[PDB]
RNA sequence: UUUUUUUUUUUUUUUU
RNA sequence: UAUAUAAUAGAAUAAGAUAAG
């Protein structure tokens, strides 16, 4: 209903935190609640921060891929930056990255960019996995990936950015996204020849 | 016969007078309870009951004014007291926004209608302007017409003393945090009545004399018509309390009337106080500096300039020895006093310097270790230079504290 | 003349009527005296107006950006927290009591607003109005704007324009309605009788009594109360028609046609403009001014002056 | 013409300059108004300079405070107060001078506080522009004026200003009614130190300002009189009338200068317009000099051209002619018939002056009297007791006896009865008024009048 | 399309209750696909804008609101997203004031009172900030051009405290944002540059760009850090982007790098790939190369050839620098110069006073510009712009028009009056006016008197050759005041104390008078 | 041509 | 097995009469 009464949800979250119920809830339930809170731009971030902190490392250790990506996406859309939640997220990603769908990979990459994630190994290996499975990427997934804030940071190697660029040239058909990708290629650290060829393909 | 519709501002009594009498009595009783206090919950109960009674009375008045064409049948004095009570109950928080706006919109409409007729006397204009701008209720046409009608100085020539004093106090009291758009019209109200104040110079009593002078000065207005108003005060020193002489010195300095002869008397009168304070000492030091800067080494009496400075220096020492009794609220007062002493080479005892620097150390022992909360870096440098000039043995703690503060960087810059 | 200060040499006069012609705002400028032939209305439109007492122009008379400008000016006229400058230049306004209401109405706006002043001199509507009045001189009398509330805009009851214009001697008038918004039966489109302009050989029905504390049904149904049996027989065959207007659509209305405006039940305000044009050889009836603070005429003096400017003159 | 907002502000400023000091071409004003009507800065980001220029050019060309561009510019000035530096402060102040909204007042007060705080760090250009801008708003911040006057004196002690700066400074400090004799002495000294660099065009306005400010010192006027006497030959009618007015304002009886000025004025009698004739007659009335040949020449020229007579010109001319005594027959008829046509332009006091001048000379025309009487209902609110008495006596001599016209005048008289009945003069005037209108027309004023107070 | 028509009609009449998210979705599908006539239909877009204005925009991100406003402005509807208020006492969190600042920055509508309010609600709760939140709020405050340096200094100290928790990008962004703040302390800047150079082996090209911008802003007080980065980047010089090479050139020009050994390597690397530069980057590279005295015979040709493809549509603010570079350099640039003159002729309408003055000044002594048709157009435009010219722009324009032989006595007389209104302070601000008048050799005597009264005080600080030129101008104009010649002869006496016939005729004539 | 500047001022007794 | 991401800046510049206390 896009209903915005944040006092009611604040009372509900206070009851959730006080009852120590965040240590027994399911991963998909946590993701659904966080996504619902983020979909309406919840105001009181202190309650959400306490609720996310209260959950234990046991839950973080064996979360499935999709609830985990939902949780990190809801964290990113709520402008939450937590130093100790992100290390748990990173080790869980290290464990279960191979099962991510392409749209999950794009969501993870752009959400981690949106929160200014400082780790580079996890980002680099996620980008490598995305490059390996480039032949299956849809249109919305490419928009989500190449629409990330610091996308040019991730376009480090030619191997990790060649199939993604050719797939974007083949599939993406929006002038603004192509211009943004060309600008990111210009600001990237790729070899000059590949940048020139990709810019030629995308624009013109 | 012509249908004139002019009624004196200060017969033709409608129900508005009966409505306002109840409010007057209720407000008087609610005020008397405050004096009786000097059972807080108990008296708060009576206060709440009186507030509810006044709210009901004002609701009835507003409904009567809206439903019935009472304003046209009303006189002028009742309209003015209705405006007074409508503005006064809001600052006392006995009315809501809706009722207050509904009453004041109709008040302004009726005032504008009477202005269009032309029955607004030279006193009603001042009354409405002062009781509207101080309440900060904005109506474009009313404000513009009042500001335009306050420029006919020929009308405001024979205003009564009591009305002058009432407007002066009303504008003076609520000056502290007034909105900026009100300042210009405040100055216009003050200046429209300036000539009448000038011809009233030989009639004020001394506390009201300083009240009017401070009211004009705080509104950054120093009109020439009020020139005698200050002069009499200069010629009437010795009847003022010691504290008031500091404000008198500041006013005289801002009025280009501070000279050596009056400065001697002002310093002497300050020195008759039982115990000095920061205000009196600061004003005395500033006055001494101002008079010391008024002597020329190549003027008419250039040969006689050297003794005068000496005399002033002596008077400075008179304040210099009584510099421990005061309590400095902020560092700038200490810095100004010390700068005035050093620049004029005034002699200060070591005990006074010790007390001053101890208070300064206790003051700066708040900004750096608490760090929760505005001493700028240049002020700290000036304090360090002063301490070094007078010797670091005075306050050994302060020197190290300032040095570690400057190394740490707690003190911000002036640009920030 | 006198000496104007250097920083005041570009200011416009207090009264905008003092401007002899039209400002450059909105449309560029009035064309040449021999370039007015491209705004002529079709003869079929004239016949339709003479048969029905009303007609809507084939094309919108204003481009969209001009419509946005006019809507912004209407919004600024109805300001309450900061009252409009030149408010005392209006004949009458709904904010004279400073409170307001669901319906905001403003008269004599052309003396206190740019753009609205230029709207008077629009060739597209003035040429058509002149064609309506047997191809003669046209003089602006006055204009007004209505703006309805967001969801509680009231409906104007049935009315005849000439019922209030009793100071003008002959029946020589025309009304132009410009819709600054998109209107509908639920939003404020005008509903008028298809043939009421030729009833009683030109007479006027008595004033209609309405209760301002109820819904729209009785307001629109008072027409039966105010008419007689024969008028009912005429009305039954041709019921009143509500014309839906888009942005910039102009509607020419006879002064004797019965018309009303539906209330606003949309989710935001709706604005409309009425401009009343006389013709030449239109005379007064009684001494004194027709409008508040206007020129005082004689018993049968012809209507002219700066308050009623000439906006189009054939030959 | 599609252009960026900065590229539009630049051409707008150029158009303002050309329409201001290079002839008032109406086409330039219309083009600028059309260009600024469609201009908006809601989305694009601009410097404070561009926004200030747009606001100033919009306000100059007749745009009130209800427009979109003015509202956006005022919102920008209210929000980003720290980006409006001293360089772009006078532009904003001048733009807000005419506007009298609440936001305009707040902006003006904030700029005044900023200028008063930073009054010691400015230069000749900044100080001159700031004082000129604050002259136009009618503000009454005396502390700011004192600070700026002190800075002016210190900056001019080293010979910084020049002719144009001195003219602007004197005009600004005279319009604000700041009778600082030391400041004007410094300005005069800087002017006299500018040998042969103060031309006639830069000398006449200085004398006009020094006359208007009303300085007590009479030694200063002598130097201006001599320098004007040297410069008479190089003058048009404008400056001749200007110095007639100026030396009437000074009030010192000079002889050689007046003779040479009269010679030059009668030389240029074929170039005088309505305003120059009115100014000359008013100056002669103020100074008291009786010059009947020049009065005859001016009356003949005023008879030659009557359409150019504005309400101010008409009022000054009739008042001067009535006070002097000399009066023509057909010239008065033409002036009255013309004032009947433009009776809707008279001010609060100009109307009273014109009506009383026509009544005092026993010249009664029905059309003019009716027009002035009917117009005398929107101006009674803005009348002092003396002006109200004059208007009431003019109406009594005109025999109006119309309640709709009389009751506002009597309301004003009752609302100002103390200043009305205690006037040192006019007792016979009030006696004649009450003899005409009788006791029963207005009871309360009669009861007050038979009480002498 | 009966259903589509009904939906459009119901949207037009404002009878559909729209949420902010629904309006955002409609805007996205209209801007992306636009298969239907959504953007082309004005009434539907007006209705959608009316729904969006009255909606509740708190439930959308600042980016979404910005996109909605951009979509509305693309069609003509002047739209502007609502301003968000400062959070209340309960919602005062480190993650909400940052959101306020971010929305203020993104929507491009900054209120300084709101900035102060959110800077006074951040100090008590400044201990709850994450290490990345400080690096975010520093850049957000820098992008708002805030003048509060104490708050940024405290933030920088905290950022230094959490050094190990921040990535290279955060450190570089904090460094450049700190460098952009004007009033910040210098000890903090030194500490930040030490931190940057300690963690400098992990930098991406973006971090290199940020560090170079920070160094260029700071100036030649930070030479050691620039030397360190130059020594480190020498390995990557061949495999390097063009923009960062241009920034290296700009920093080299700014710091006055005396080690001219690596400058050659970096300049050659830049000129190799100069083909991939835009307008501003190419202009900056030109200026940096000129100020480093690097324009050789061949690299100038390549850079000019690169400029040729851009000279047709150059901005009016990028024409004068290239003209100056061509003027100073002694190589062949006739074709580029002609193209630039044609572009200036095209742009003469929109050129401001300063740009027109610079263009006229550069072409003052250019031989081919004598017969080019720009002289008359620029003279007329300068006469029009003479009201807006400053004390120096007027002098530059007058000098350029006098050197070109443009003869119009009215323009020079108006320039004389404008100069008299402004006043003169240097001889270089008065000589162009004198030669412009001497071109026609006629002016009213009052003009001569004012010019002589201006010249006379200035005669005590002129060289002998300038005295000769001033005497020539005064003789051509026809002055007769004696004190001016007295002062000129007094100044001449000092340089040549001998009245011997050795000096030329003009000198004897001057001392005689 | 030699007069002047640099505070947190808060104390006016009306029934409007 | 899900309905969706959005941030790069450049310009130094002065017009001038209100029927007062």
């Amino acid at each position: 209903k896009v209903f915005k009464q944040d006092r009611i949800l604040k009372q509900c979250l206070d009851y959730l935190v006080e009852s120590n119920a965040a240590v027994k809830l399911s991963a998909t339930s946590i993701g659904a609640m966080l996504n619902s809170l983020a979909a309406i731009r919840f105001t009181y971030h202190r309650s959400v921060k306490q609720f996310m902190i209260a959950i234990s490392t046991e839950q973080w250790s064996e979360m499935d891929a999709s609830p985990l990506v939902k949780i990190v996406s809801a964290m990113a859309k709520l402008s939450l930056r937590l130093p100790q939640v992100l290390v748990h997220v990173g080790d869980r990603l290290l464990d279960v990255y191979t099962f991510l769908s392409p749209l999950d990979t794009a969501l993870v990459i752009n959400s981690l960019q949106s929160i200014g994630y400082g780790n580079d190994e996890v980002l680099m290996m996620l980008m490598r996995h995305a490059a390996s499975s480039a032949r299956r990427w849809d249109e919305v997934s490419l928009t989500l990936l190449f629409g990330a804030s610091g996308v040019h940071r991730l376009l480090r190697n030619v191997e990790v950015a060649a199939p993604l660029l050719e797939q974007a040239a083949g599939k993406t058909s929006s002038p603004h996204l192509r211009q943004r990708i060309a600008a990111s290629l210009r600001r990237s650290a790729l070899p000059r020849a590949l940048v020139q060829s990709s810019t030629s393909l995308l624009t013109g | 016969p012509l249908p004139v519709s002019y009624s004196p501002g200060s017969v033709t009594s409608t129900a508005i007078t009966a409505h306002c009498d109840v409010l007057s009595e209720c407000v008087a009783k609610a005020d008397e309870l405050a004096v009786q206090l000097k059972t807080q919950e108990g008296m708060e109960e009576f206060v709440e009951e009186l507030k509810t009674s006044a709210t009901n009375e004002m609701t009835a008045l507003v409904k009567q004014m809206q439903t019935t064409p009472l304003l046209q049948r009303a006189g002028m004095h009742e309209l003015r007291r209705t405006l007074y009570y409508t503005t006064s109950l809001k600052e006392r928080d006995w009315l809501e926004e809706k009722q207050y706006t509904a009453a004041m919109r109709m008040l302004t409409v009726e005032v504008l209608r009477r202005d269009g007729d032309g029955v607004l006397s030279a006193d009603d204009v001042l009354y409405v302007t002062t009781h509207v701008v101080t309440a900060n209720f904005y109506n474009r046409h009313l404000w513009n017409r009042m500001e335009k009608s306050l420029l006919k100085f020929s009308n405001y020539e024979n205003i009564d003393m009591s009305s002058v004093k009432a407007f002066s106090t009303r504008l003076f009291k609520t000056r502290r945090g007034c909105a900026k758009e009100t300042l210009d019209i405040r100055r216009k109200v003050l200046l429209a009545m300036s000539r009448r104040v000038g011809v009233l110079a030989n009639d004020f009593d001394l506390p009201s004399l300083l009240g009017v002078l401070q009211c004009y000065t705080v509104h950054d207005l120093t009109p020439f018509h009020l020139e005698p108003l200050a002069i009499r005060a200069t010629n009437h020193v010795g009847d003022f309390t010691p504290h008031e002489c500091a404000t008198l010195a500041h006013v005289l300095r801002k009025w280009r009337t501070m000279r050596l002869e009056v400065c001697e008397r002002l310093v002497e009168r300050i020195c008759t106080s039982d115990q000095l304070t920061h205000h009196m000492a600061n004003a005395a030091m500033i006055a001494i500096r101002t008079c010391f800067n008024q002597v020329s080494d190549g003027g008419r009496n250039a040969m006689n300039a050297e003794p005068t400075r000496q005399k002033l220096r002596a008077m400075g020492e008179q304040i210099g020895c009584r510099l421990d009794e005061v309590e400095y609220p902020a560092l700038p007062v200490i810095l100004s006093i010390l700068d005035v002493v050093v620049t004029l080479k005034i002699y200060v005892p070591k005990k006074c310097l010790q007390v001053i620097f101890s208070q300064a150390n206790d003051m700066v022992a708040i900004v750096m270790e608490q760090k929760d909360d505005p001493i700028t870096a240049e002020e700290g440098r000036q304090l360090q230079a002063l301490l070094s000039h007078y010797g670091n043995d005075l306050a050994p703690e302060l020197s190290q504290r300032m040095k570690e503060a400057f190394r740490e960087g707690v003190l911000p810059d002036e640009a920030s | 003349k006198s000496y104007v200060l250097k920083f005041l040499r570009g200011q416009l006069p207090e009264d905008l009527k003092d401007v002899n012609g039209a400002l450059g705002c909105l449309y560029g400028t009035l064309p040449d005296v021999d370039e007015f032939g491209q705004f002529v209305i079709s003869p079929d439109v004239v016949n339709s107006f003479h048969q029905f007492g009303y007609v809507k122009m084939p094309i919108p008379v204003l481009d969209h950006q001009q419509i946005d400008k006019l809507a912004d000016e209407v919004n600024e006229l109805a300001n309450n927290v900061e009252h409009h400058p030149k408010t005392e230049r209006l004949y009458a306004t709904s904010l004279a009591d400073l409170t307001g209401g669901p319906l905001f109405f403003c008269q004599g706006q052309w003396r206190a607003a740019w753009g609205m002043h230029d709207l008077i001199y629009l060739p597209t509507i003035t040429v058509a109005a002149s064609q309506i009045l047997n191809n003669s001189l046209v003089r602006l009398w006055y204009d007004e704007v209505f703006m309805k509330a967001a969801r509680t805009g009231p409906c104007v009851p049935w009315q005849q324009n000439y019922a209030r214009w009793q100071h003008t001697k002959p029946v020589n008038h025309v009304t132009v309605m410009i819709a600054l918004d998109t209107m509908n039966k639920d939003r404020g489109a005008p509903c008028l009788v298809p043939g009421s302009h030729r009833w009683r050989e030109g007479g006027l029905l008595p004033p209609v009594s309405y209760d301002p504390t109820k819904d729209e049904a009785h307001q629109l149904n008072t027409i039966w109360e105010i008419i007689n049996e024969e008028e009912g027989e005429m009305l039954m065959d041709t019921p009143p028609v509500t014309v839906d207007l888009r942005r910039g659509e102009a509607l020419l209305i006879h002064p004797l046609t019965l018309f009303a405006t539906h209330g606003n039940r949309s989710l935001d305000a709706v604005r409309c403009c009425f401009i009343h044009y006389m013709g030449e050889k239109t005379y007064a009836v009684q001494n004194g001014p027709l409008l508040p603070h206007t020129t005082k005429f004689q018993a049968d003096a012809m209507i002219q002056g700066p308050f009623y400017p000439v906006v189009f003159d054939p030959a | 013409s599609h252009l960026s907002a900065r590229n539009i502000a630049t051409e707008a400023l150029q158009m303002k300059k050309l329409h201001q000091e290079r002839g008032g071409n109406p086409m330039l004003a219309q083009q600028a108004r059309r260009v600024l009507f469609a201009t908006s800065i809601a989305g694009q980001n601009l410097d404070a300079r561009s926004v200030a220029l747009l606001l100033n050019t919009a306000v100059y060309f007749g745009m009130e405070s209800d427009a979109k561009l003015v509202r956006e510019c005022i919102d920008y000035c209210l929000k980003n107060d720290k980006l409006i530096t001293v360089d772009v402060l006078p532009i904003v102040v001048t733009a807000c001078a005419t506007l009298k909204s609440r936001d305009a007042r707040e902006v003006i007060e904030m700029q005044a506080q900023k200028a008063a705080r930073n009054a010691k760090f400015l230069d000749a250009k900044d100080v001159t522009n700031i004082i000129s801008a604050f002259s136009k708003t009618g503000i009454n911040h005396e502390k700011l004026f004192a600070f700026l006057s002190r800075r002016v004196q210190t900056l001019a002690r080293v010979g910084e200003f020049e002719a144009a700066h001195l003219v602007i400074l004197a005009n600004a400090f005279s319009r604000l009614r700041y009778r600082d004799k030391f400041l004007f002495g410094a300005i005069a000294r800087r002017a006299m130190s500018l040998r042969e660099r103060v031309t006639v065009n830069e000398l006449v306005p200085l004398i006009v300002a020094f006359s208007k400010i009303g300085l007590k010192d009479p030694k200063l006027s002598k130097r201006f009189a001599t320098k004007a006497m040297e410069y008479v030959d190089q003058m048009n009618a404008e400056q001749v009338a200007s110095m007639f007015m100026a030396f009437a304002y000074f009030g010192i009886r000079y002889d050689q200068l007046f003779g040479v000025l009269t010679n030059r004025a009668v030389e240029l009698i074929d170039e005088f317009n309505a305003q120059y004739i009115s100014t000359t007659l008013n100056a002669f009335q103020r100074i008291g000099i009786n010059n009947p040949e020049l009065f005859d020449n001016l009356a003949e020229r005023a008879l030659a051209v009557v359409q150019d007579h504005d309400a101010r010109d008409i009022s000054k001319t009739v008042t001067a002619l009535a006070h002097f005594g000399l009066k023509d027959e057909e010239l008065f008829k033409r002036l009255a018939s013309h004032a009947a046509s433009i009776a809707d332009q008279f001010d609060a006091m100009g109307l009273v002056n014109t009506a009383h001048a026509f009544a005092r000379t026993n010249f009664l025309q029905q059309d003019m009297a009716v027009a002035l009487s009917e117009r005398s209902v929107y101006v009674c609110r803005l009348l002092d007791a003396g002006e109200t008495r004059r208007l009431l006596w003019a109406l009594a001599k005109f025999q109006v006896r119309d309640p709709k016209i009389l009751t506002p005048v009597f309301n004003r008289c009752l609302a100002l009865h103390y200043d009305f009945f205690a006037d040192p003069t006019g007792s016979e005037e009030i006696e004649e008024i009450f003899d005409f209108y009788g006791p029963n027309f207005c009871p309360p004023l009669y009861q007050l009048y038979i009480s002498r107070g | 399309p009966s259903a589509l028509h009904l939906i459009f009609e119901r949207c037009k009449l404002n009878l559909v209750e729209f949420t902010a998210q629904d309006v955002y979705q409609i805007c996205t599908t209209a801007y992306n696909m636009d298969t239907l006539g959504m953007l082309q239909d004005p009434d539907f877009m007006r209705g959608l804008h009316d729904a969006f204005r009255r909606s509740d925009q708190t439930v959308i991100s600042p980016f979404q609101a910005n996109l909605i406003a951009d979509t509305f402005r693309k069609v003509g509807i002047n739209s502007m997203p609502k301003e968000v208020s400062v959070p209340e006492e309960d919602a005062i969190s480190p993650e909400s004031l940052i959101l306020v600042l971010r929305n203020m920055n993104i929507t491009k509508q900054r209120d300084e009172r709101k900035i102060n309010e959110v800077l006074k609600l951040m100090f008590p709760i400044l201990d709850e900030f994450s290490p990345t939140q400080l690096s975010l709020t520093v850049t957000e405050l820098a992008r708002l051009k805030s003048t509060n340096a104490d708050f940024v200094g405290k933030l920088a100290k905290r950022i230094m405290e959490y050094n190990d928790d921040l990535s290279a990008l955060d450190i570089s962004s904090a460094a450049v944002s700190l460098a952009y703040c004007p009033g910040i302390s210098h000890n903090i800047l030194y500490r930040m540059m030490q931190i940057v150079e300690e963690r400098m082996g992990e930098f991406q090209p973006e971090d290199y760009i940020n560090v170079l911008h920070a160094l260029n802003t700071l100036g030649p007080k930070f030479v050691n850090t620039f030397r360190k980065i130059v020594e480190c980047g020498l390995q990557h010089v061949e495999n390097m982007d063009a923009v960062t090479l241009t920034n290296y050139m700009v920093c080299f020009s700014t710091m006055d790098y005396k080690q001219r050994e690596h400058i050659d390597i970096y300049a050659d690397a830049l000129v190799e790939v100069a083909t991939d530069l835009s307008e501003k980057d190419l202009v900056m590279a030109f200026i940096a190369l000129q100020r480093l005295r690097l324009l050789s015979d061949t690299m100038f040709g390549t850079m000019a050839s690169c400029v040729i493809r851009y000279a047709a549509k150059m901005d009016p603010r990028n024409i004068a620098p290239i003209m100056d570079i061509c003027s100073t350099v002694p190589h062949a640039s006739d074709h580029l110069m002609k193209v630039l003159m044609d572009r200036a002729v095209e742009c003469t309408r929109i050129l401001t006073a300063n740009q027109l003055g610079d263009i006229l000044d550069i072409l003052g002594l250019y031989p081919p510009a004598r017969e080019h048709p720009l002289v008359q157009l620029f003279g007329k435009q300068a006469r029009l712009r003479l009201d807006l010219m400053g004390p120096d722009a007027l002098a530059n324009a007058t000098r350029g028009l006098a050197n070109l032989g443009y003869a119009d006595p009215e323009y020079y007389a108006q320039a004389a009056e404008t100069g008299f209104r402004y006043g003169f302070k240097d001889w270089t601000l008065l000589e162009p006016m004198l030669m412009g008048l001497s071109i026609t050799g006629q002016c009213p005597p009052t003009m001569v008197r004012v010019l002589g009264s201006h010249i006379a005080p200035m005669a005590r600080s002129m060289s002998l050759m300038e005295i000769e030129r001033a005497n020539r101008y005064l003789r051509r104009l026809g002055c007769e005041d004696d004190f001016v010649y007295k002062a000129m002869a007094s100044r001449v006496l000092q340089f040549v104390k001998e009245v011997t016939p050795e000096m030329p005729e003009d000198l004897q004539v001057l001392l005689q008078r």
